């Protein structure tokens, strides 16, 4: 299916006069594969997936060098934004960056991506064309104009279509086994007798990978739109996910109600009821 | 200032006496500075494992706090979160049914 | 592999 590489960067300024904390997290198909943290004992890029251990010392050395330059770029930029927004260095400020590429099933480039936030709000993004910028407010326009004048988008376009694509191809090849795997959900229903015979029935789905799942409840072949309570998908911690959907209305007449689990890892959608 | 969303749940279905893992999943927060505590009967659990900080596509931060626990019918478990966006700390209690 | 940014903000 579709593939992606993404680097999520964060620089947090530190009130107590100290230098910002810089973190860079790399993802290959929404799974963490590398990580840099300026707060580490020895700050360097580290493998965060087993298949990444095969990259030689020259790789980690070069990536750490890049991260160090990024640390400085975020320090300068952090100071500039303070001036644009008439802020105090006595408070903590946040600069975030998201960049990478999407590929199709054939591993061909779909689109490049480059976005920035300041204080968790959109600041500036590179447009899909990878030639023009969209500033989010009056202060972000200062950056847009500065970046047009420096031919900045040309630098980003080259990486996003060149190196980003070439490196993701290598990672998809080296991570072959690890990346292709899916864990199918294991479902079951629980019943909790609530008040005036009105027992609540909860459909659990556990141990699934990836996170996308669909859970539904049906009253004699008719899907339940209202009443159905649905928790947000949560990580189990082992690398898998959990989710549950619950229906209230059923009294001492539970077998009319049926649950359905839809997941790409399933050899066929599951169906269950019970006590 | 984005308000943290909390979920307190176990790794595996809870069977009294069986060793498990208790998770505190904190999401949708900004700025990244947060304080998370896990409590066994209103008391701090030493040795709480914390995932490294990450952020979502919407720029918000998330963290998974976890602990080794053995469920019992008397022992209660909670997660207390302190964030700049909240006037008071938010406490979510573990419920084996959720 | 990651990228080195160009002009500062």
């Amino acid at each position: 299916g579709p593939h992606s590489m993404r680097y999520f960067e964060t620089a947090v300024s530190r009130p107590g006069l100290e230098e910002p904390r810089y973190i860079s997290v790399g993802y290959v198909d929404n799974k963490e594969f590398v990580r840099f943290d300026s707060d580490a004992e020895n700050p360097r890029y580290e493998p965060r997936a087993p298949w990444m251990e095969q990259e030689g010392p020259e790789y980690w050395e070069r990536e750490t060098q890049k991260a160090k330059g990024q640390e400085q770029w975020f320090r300068v930029s952090l100071r500039n934004l303070l001036g644009y927004y008439n802020q105090s260095a006595g408070g903590s400020h946040t600069l975030q960056q998201m960049s990478g590429c999407d590929l199709g099933s054939d591993w061909r480039l779909l689109r490049g991506y480059l976005q920035f936030a300041y204080e968790g709000r959109d600041y500036i993004a590179l447009n899909e064309d990878l030639k023009t910028w969209t500033a989010a407010d009056m202060a972000a326009q200062i950056t847009r104009r500065k970046w047009e004048q420096s031919g900045a988008a040309e630098h980003y376009k080259a990486y996003l279509e060149g190196e980003c694509v070439e490196w993701l191809h290598r990672y998809l090849k080296n991570g072959n086994a690890t990346l292709l795997r899916t864990d199918s959900p294991k479902a079951h229903v629980t019943h909790h007798p609530r008040s005036k015979g009105e027992v609540t029935l909860r459909c659990w789905a556990l141990g699934f990978y990836p996170a996308d799942i669909t859970l539904t409840w049906q009253l004699n072949g008719e899907e339940l739109t209202q009443d159905m309570e649905l928790v947000e998908t949560r990580p189990a911690g082992d690398g898998t996910f959990q989710k549950w959907a619950s229906v209230v209305v059923p009294l001492g007449k539970e077998q009319n109600y049926t649950c359905r689990v839809y997941h790409e890892g399933l050899p066929e959608p599951l169906t269950l009821r019970w006590e | 200032q984005k308000t943290p969303q909390i979920q307190v749940y176990s790794r595996h279905p809870p069977e009294n006496g069986k060793p498990n893992i208790l998770n505190c999943y904190v999401t949708q927060f900004h700025p990244p500075h947060i304080e998370i505590q896990m409590l066994k009967n209103g008391k701090k659990i030493p040795k709480v494992e914390m995932s490294d900080m990450s952020f979502s596509k919407d720029w918000s931060f998330y963290i998974l706090a976890h602990t080794e626990f053995t469920p019992t019918e008397t022992d209660t478990y909670a997660c207390r979160v302190k964030h700049a966006s909240m006037a008071e700390p938010k406490t979510v209690y573990w419920d084996r049914d959720m | 592999a990651s990228n080195e940014n160009w002009e500062t903000m």
